[PDB]
């Protein structure tokens, strides 16, 4: 909280420095905690969203004169890029497959694990698709689906 | 079956405009087909937008104009039908085309003669065709109207003995004790190996049969000596020519002829398209009218002298003034340094094909004011001979000198002094026909005339045909078409 | 396809925010990382007395990682716009109005010294047609060429 | 480039070195002008107003307001080893050098051109030399030194 303080201030505009990935995720990620404290209980909510401050590792390192040439520049940046949305994307399957429909009064609820969604993305992402995983439930599909448009560019471009 | 040469008309635009500034931009705004505007902050393009509406179209005329003249039934048609009638063509057994006609001279021959207007839009124009006399003499308003060898083998521009290159040639030194005054400096770029701009059709509109010799003005050149010397050979017939080698770009052959005391200074150049690079091009054109406009004279500053430039890519017309606006948005005919008739870009023609198409005639109007007369059996001599020969003196040679011009007035003083602040345009109009048969079609005004702080521009801008109540300041000038006076004091 | 054409964005692009009791100026010309390095190390060394003037690139070619990571080593006191000095809107976006120096830099080791000297020549007429009472400073690469600058309407050379 | 032997002896010189003057001129506002000045002779109004207009040079005829103008001060070296100076070269105080020349002669010292070896215990035939720039008051001096000067024109001359 205190270091999306400074960030706020040091802004050129704050409009714009609001609409921010890194100012969406501190804003989806910090309230829900004091939240929680107050009322006694927890809920998995967005928490896989934590997964998203892996982008910043790049420029900080950039700021810590640690990376200078365009090689390992370009290298840390796939790669973080690549792994902050692989386990973004898992986590959200692993929510919406163990919680269930809100409509269907929660009782399409899969039985996974990380793991295991972590293990279903990679095959999606790969363009395998064996039968032994697969989403079931009607946001899972839908999410699925609109994945597949963009994940599947993204491997086949980053990984060679 | 028309050719459109765009080099010929370009020089005799730019030629034009050394006679009478702001031409060229007021007759490249008559061709291309624009809508009226109206702007209410009070600035000076409220009063150019309304001139740049006009366009010019032709029909034919009623019965009630048959057995009068020219000037009568011009001021009939202006005062009553609010346009603006310029030239007619003369049905014969071969046509002919009269730009300006003094009474008596030319009666109406009824034989559907065509005429020449400056209107808003065709729609105004059938006013002419369907005016009836009984009918519409009550109506005050235009609506409701309804149903030795001295000159050339033609006789036609002025001529003299060949003469060798070497007799014209000056030096800096040399050029210091010819005094010249009221004369036109070219400056061009060209080299060897460059393409050959037709510097003949420059020259030629300069030197009409209806000037009288005095009137002439002195040419003098600036450019690189073997550039010149590839097209002396249509060049040596003419009078008063003479050539400065060096650069147009060094102060010091600026000051060798008084560029301080001139009518116009023409800048040319030839190898624009040779260059690949599009900021490049231009480059010493725009150098080049900079370079006088910070000059220093003991008139006592070179951003009063009267400049034209030619340009290659019309988006570098922003460099040629410092105190506009620029915009990379705002069309060409629009902005300030084409407004005041200092540049003019080639573009600007591509309206005229167009034109040409819904009524031929006018490709043969315009190529006669513009060009000095040139006629099919002179093009004919050039293509053989390619001399320009002369001829001797007959009375029908003698009797084409009698053709308008293009000048222009002052109404600082003489017969329009009283008219100065008075503030009535169709009062000046109508009493330039019925007395010394002169048209006036627009007005060249200052363009901080309107302010009411004072301010030391001399900037001016053309405004084409105005109303009849349009105001008048002392501090402009008039476009007008002269009658040639065959006999003149010298 | 899709995927190409959108994301087709400048990342550089706005407007530069004047900051009361603080001076500015502007760098166009010939933007490369070794220049820009040695201009940085040069103007922001510490025997010079307390400065506090920012920094305001302008060039028509998005930098490269490292010339990026430059700029963020420089963050707080450099920025960098895409844009054209010949153009009047660009001109507009760096705030050059209240600008207390405008500098160009030249390619020494150009192939034709005569384009280059054109190219300056250019972009100092077009600072000085949209502005006509601000300071300029170039380089020049051959003298002949450096009497043009001379005939500029506006070059004050008795000013700085 | 600095540290090189060839250029701190002055042997060699390349345009690299004077990409600095962009971040010079800006601080300072006159620098260009004194350089100029310094190094192509003169760079008078008189002459930029000139050199504006034929871009070459023409001859005159002398004027005594004309031959005023040939009054400058001149870049020259000296050396130790012979003259009013010979007594400082083993003394060894630069101060005491740097004020017996302003006061007497007008002149003033603003460097040593120092041999290289001369430092040394061992000796050495080596004759190459490198710049010192303003050096303290309590500088030694030695015989074989050269020092940097600027000198008044003096009208009158031996010819
Ligand atoms: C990205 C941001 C804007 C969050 C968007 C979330 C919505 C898309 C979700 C969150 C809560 C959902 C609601 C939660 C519960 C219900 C009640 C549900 O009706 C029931 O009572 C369930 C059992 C039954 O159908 O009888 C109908 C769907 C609805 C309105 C859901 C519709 C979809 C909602 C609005
Ligand atoms: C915009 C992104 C971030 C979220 C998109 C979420 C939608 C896919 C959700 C939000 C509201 C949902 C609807 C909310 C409630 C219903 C009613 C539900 O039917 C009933 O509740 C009773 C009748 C039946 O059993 O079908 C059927 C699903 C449906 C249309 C849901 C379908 C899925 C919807 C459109
Ligand atoms: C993409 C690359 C970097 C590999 C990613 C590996 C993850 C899929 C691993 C790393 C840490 C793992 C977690 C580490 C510890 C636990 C707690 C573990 O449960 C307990 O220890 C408590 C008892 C129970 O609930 O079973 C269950 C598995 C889980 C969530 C693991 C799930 C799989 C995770 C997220
Ligand atoms: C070097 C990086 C990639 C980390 C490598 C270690 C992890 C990938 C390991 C550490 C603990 C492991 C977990 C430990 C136990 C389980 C429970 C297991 O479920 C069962 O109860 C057994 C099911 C079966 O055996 O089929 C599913 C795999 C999982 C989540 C494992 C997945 C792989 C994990 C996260
Ligand atoms: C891209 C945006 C507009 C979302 C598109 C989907 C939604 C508009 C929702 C609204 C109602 C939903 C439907 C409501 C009910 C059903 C029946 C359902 O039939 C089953 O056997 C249930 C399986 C399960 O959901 O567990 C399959 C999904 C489907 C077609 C849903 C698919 C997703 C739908 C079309
Ligand atoms: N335990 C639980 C409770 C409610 C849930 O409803 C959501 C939902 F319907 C939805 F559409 C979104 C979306 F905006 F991300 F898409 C959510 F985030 C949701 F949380 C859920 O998924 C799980
Ligand atoms: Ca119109
Ligand atoms: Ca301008
Ligand atoms: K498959
Ligand atoms: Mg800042």
């Amino acid at each position: 909280l205190l270091y999306f303080g400074l960030r706020f201030i040091a802004a050129n505009d704050k409009l714009w420095f609001w609409l921010e990935v890194n100012s969406v995720v501190d804003f989806f990620t910090v309230p829900p905690v004091f939240v929680s404290v107050y009322l006694n209980r927890s809920w998995l909510g967005l928490r896989f969203l934590r997964a998203l401050r892996l982008i910043q590792f790049s420029e900080i390192l950039q700021f810590l004169n640690i990376l200078k040439t365009s090689n390992s520049i370009k290298l840390v940046n796939l790669l973080s890029i690549f792994i902050s949305t692989w386990l973004t994307a898992a986590g959200f399957i692993h929510l919406v497959e163990n919680s269930g429909d809100p409509w269907e009064n929660f009782q399409n609820n899969q039985a996974l694990t990380y793991w295991e969604c972590v293990y279903l993305l990679m095959v999606t992402m790969s363009t395998v698709g064996y039968g032994d995983v697969y989403a079931k439930t009607t946001l899972g599909r839908l999410f699925m689906v609109f994945f597949i448009l963009g994940g599947l560019a993204m491997f086949a471009s980053y990984v060679p | 079956d028309d050719a459109i040469c765009l080099a010929e008309l370009k020089l005799g635009f730019i030629a034009q405009s050394c006679l009478a500034q702001g031409l060229s931009t007021m007759l490249a705004n008559l061709f291309s087909m624009r809508s009226f505007i109206k702007i209410e902050e009070d600035t000076w393009q409220k009063y150019y937008l309304e001139g740049v509406s006009n366009e010019m179209y032709t029909e034919y005329l009623s019965s009630a104009f048959v057995g009068l003249s020219f000037p009568t039934v011009c001021e009939l048609c202006f005062v009553k039908l609010k346009l603006l009638m310029i030239a007619i063509e003369y049905k014969s057994a071969n046509r002919e085309s009269r730009i300006l006609i003094n009474p008596g001279n030319h009666l109406k021959i009824q034989e559907g003669t065509l005429g020449f207007f400056i209107a808003s839009d065709a729609k105004e124009v059938k006013r002419a065709f369907f005016y009836c006399k009984a009918c519409h003499d009550d109506i005050t308003d235009p609506k409701r109207i309804k149903k030795v060898k001295k000159y050339d083998s033609t006789g036609m521009f002025h001529w003299c003995a060949p003469k060798e290159i070497e007799k014209v040639i000056l030096t800096r030194s040399e050029a210091a004790m010819t005094v010249l005054s009221g004369h036109v400096v070219v400056c061009i770029f060209g080299d060897v190996s460059s393409a050959l701009i037709g510097l003949r059709n420059l020259v030629m509109p300069l030197r009409a049969s209806n000037f009288h010799y005095h009137e002439l003005k002195h040419i003098v050149f600036v450019g690189s000596i073997e550039y010149l010397k590839r097209e002396w050979e249509t060049l040596h017939n003419f009078p008063k020519v003479s050539i400065l080698p060096g650069t147009p770009l060094s102060r010091a052959d600026l000051r060798a002829v008084n560029i301080n005391l001139c009518d116009m200074c023409v800048i040319l150049s030839a190898n624009q398209n040779n260059i690949d690079d599009t900021s490049l091009q231009d480059k010493e054109c725009i150098l080049a009218s900079l370079n006088i406009k910070s000059m220093q004279f003991d008139i006592t500053t070179g951003v009063n002298i009267p400049i034209i430039t030619e340009l290659v890519n019309d988006t570098n017309v922003q460099f040629l003034d410092q105190d506009d606006d620029d915009d990379p948005d705002t069309e060409l005919y629009l902005t300030q340094p084409f407004a005041c008739g200092t540049a003019f870009a080639v573009s600007v023609l591509d309206s005229l094909m167009s034109a040409t198409y819904f009524n031929d005639n006018i490709l043969t109007l315009i190529r006669t004011l513009v060009t000095g007369g040139a006629t099919p059996e002179l093009e004919a001599l050039i293509a053989e001979e390619n001399a320009l020969r002369g001829g001797y003196s007959t009375p029908q040679t003698l009797a084409n000198r009698d053709r308008c011009r293009v000048a222009q007035l002052a109404l600082l003083d003489g017969p329009f002094a009283d008219l100065g602040d008075g503030g009535c345009y169709g009062d000046l109009f109508c009493k330039a026909l019925k007395t010394y048969n002169m048209l006036c079609f627009g007005i060249y005004r200052l363009r901080d005339a309107h302010l009411s702080t004072p301010s030391q521009c001399t900037k001016r801008y053309v405004i084409t045909n105005p109303p009849y109540e349009f105001e008048l300041v002392p501090t402009d000038l008039i476009f007008c078409l002269m009658q040639f006076d065959h006999n003149a004091g010298q | 396809e899709i995927i190409e054409l959108i994301g087709n964005r400048k990342k550089y692009g706005g407007s530069y925010s004047a900051v009361s009791g603080r001076k500015h100026i502007v760098v166009c010309g010939h933007i490369t990382l070794e220049s820009v390095s040695n201009f940085l190390k040069d103007f922001l060394h510490k025997d010079r007395d307390d400065v506090n003037v920012e920094i305001v690139f302008l060039h028509n070619i998005s930098p490269n990682l490292e010339l990026e990571a430059l700029f963020k080593r420089h963050f707080t006191q450099v920025e960098f716009y895409q844009g054209s000095v010949l153009n009047p809107h660009d001109l507009a976006r760096v705030k050059i109005e209240s600008a207390d120096a405008c500098l160009i830099l030249a390619n020494k080791y150009c192939a034709d010294p005569d384009a280059e000297d054109a190219s300056n020549i250019m972009r100092v007429i077009s600072i000085k047609n949209y502005h006509p009472k601000i300071r300029i400073i170039t380089q020049m690469l051959q003298y002949h060429n450096k009497a043009h600058l001379l005939n500029i309407p506006s070059w004050n050379w008795k000013e700085g």
